[PDB]
């Protein structure tokens, strides 16, 4: 167990695509290694672990890791991507069984997961509630992956990056971004700016 | 089988001292405390293997230790600077069972200077585009937690006394209300999605739930504005034809 290295702290991948994350690790002792998931909101959570046995682990939510003693490594796979996966995981070391002994961790590796959009139609909307006030709300939903989303060159204009949606029952998803300002000089047709799709409907 | 620590955010001015509290039901003998930040994974600060024994873990300097009884490891930073700005992680286990290392669910520690300039969000909910409706009949609510810091909040949507998580996004980061400003405002939009007839269905209730975490009661406030304690704000609506 001397120490842990996760080469590449970000890993974007479709959903449907092969998941792979990096472990390797220095150890003068036999090690004992562990891959550990942090979700939004939880703590770590174990997702499997190398003992002096098995080389190859299975861990849980379809995860599995090869102990490779030859070159030093531990990588974390699952062979079809999930958008539940989307999560930071760490690699850690062990000099003994015994819990007892400290873990050294990984620097971290953030998981994203694109998905799959099967029918978009790309929409600018408004939506002004009528409750408080301020009300200057433009939702960009329903477009593709592909497309992306630069932050405001205005500054009294305030937006947020994408985001994905899960309507489960419909099988359904989605992406929005949102954009908003108190300016009352501002209007949907034009809240959003970069790289914007000719299709888009109002 | 639960390690709890004392609370799950914490706002501290620089040169405060500070007490984390760590606790655990499980008569462990080992208790780690490890801090965690964006890039650096986790990384150890100190540990105990017993009763009143302590050790230096990687990165003690500016910690001290308090192990007092089998069950609590609190930790101490003697003078709070802007960077032991952190999520705190503490863990216990056994040195004689399998199971390994249980992890409480983490205290997030802000310093900052200021005169306690932390504000509760205000939240706006903004009903569904009447357009979305026609064109897709799906429906999407959004909601703005707003006039925030610092960046202590957690969003949450219910309809007709549930929870749901089916149909939401937030932002998994706050945008600066106003980026030049050091110690700058937040805000944070999240978005919720029904079918229209769910939402053309006036029997159901539609509310925006925001957790912030500010100040406690050992805090003073004498500013004249109510005190940004822990507390929730929110935003409602209802279904409509």
């Amino acid at each position: 167990m001397q120490s842990v290295t996760q080469l590449g702290s970000h890993v974007s991948v479709s959903e449907g695509a092969l998941v792979l994350l990096r472990c390797n690790y220095s150890s003068s002792v036999p090690p004992y290694l562990f891959w550990y998931v942090q979700y939004p909101n939880q703590g770590l959570q174990l997702l499997l672990k190398y003992t002096s046995a098995a080389t190859l682990v299975k861990g849980i939510n379809g995860f599995e890791a090869e102990f490779k003693k030859s070159e030093t490594s531990f990588h974390l796979t699952k062979p079809s991507a999930h958008m539940s996966d989307a999560a930071e995981y760490f690699c850690a070391v062990s000099e003994s069984p015994f819990g007892n002994e400290k873990l050294t961790f990984g620097t971290g590796t953030r998981l994203t997961i694109i998905p799959n959009i099967q029918n978009p139609d790309p929409a600018v909307y408004q939506l002004r509630d009528s409750k408080s006030s301020d009300k200057s709300v433009c939702l960009f939903t329903d477009f593709d992956s592909q497309t992306n989303v630069s932050q405001s060159k205005d500054s009294d204009v305030y937006i947020t990056d994408k985001c994905v949606l899960d309507m489960r029952s419909m099988d359904f998803k989605s992406n929005s971004a949102v954009a908003w300002s108190n300016k009352s000089d501002f209007a949907c047709a034009n809240a959003f700016n970069n790289s914007i799709i000719p299709e888009d409907t109002f | 089988v639960k390690v709890t620590q004392s609370s799950r955010y914490l706002v501290k001015r620089t040169g405060e001292k500070v007490f984390l509290e760590c606790v655990q039901d499980m008569d462990h003998e080992n208790m780690f405390w490890y801090r965690q930040d964006p890039g650096l994974g986790l990384r150890l600060i100190y540990f105990s293997y017993d009763v009143k024994m302590k050790e230096k873990g990687d990165i003690p300097e500016g910690y001290s230790v308090s192990r007092e009884k089998k069950e609590r490891f609190s930790l101490i930073l003697e003078s709070a600077s802007t960077n032991q700005t952190s999520m705190y992680l503490c863990a216990s286990s056994s040195t004689g069972l399998p199971y390994g290392y249980t992890f409480g669910s983490g205290t997030r520690l802000t310093v900052v200077e200021d005169l306690n300039k932390v504000f509760p969000p205000e939240v706006a909910v903004f009903e569904p585009s009447e357009a979305e409706i026609s064109h897709t009949q799906k429906a999407t609510l959004v909601c703005l937690a707003t006039g925030f810091f610092p960046d202590h909040v957690e969003l949450s949507w219910w309809v007709n006394g549930k929870e749901v998580h089916s149909g939401v996004c937030t932002d998994p980061q706050p945008l600066k209300e106003q980026p030049a400003l050091n110690d700058s405002r937040y805000s944070l939009s999240s978005r919720l999605r029904v079918s229209a007839t769910f939402w053309q269905n006036p029997r159901n209730h539609f509310r925006c739930q925001v957790q912030f975490y500010g100040l406690s009661e050992n805090d003073e406030w004498t500013q004249d504005r109510a005190k940004p304690v822990t507390q929730i704000v929110s935003a409602e609506a209802w279904g409509r034809a």
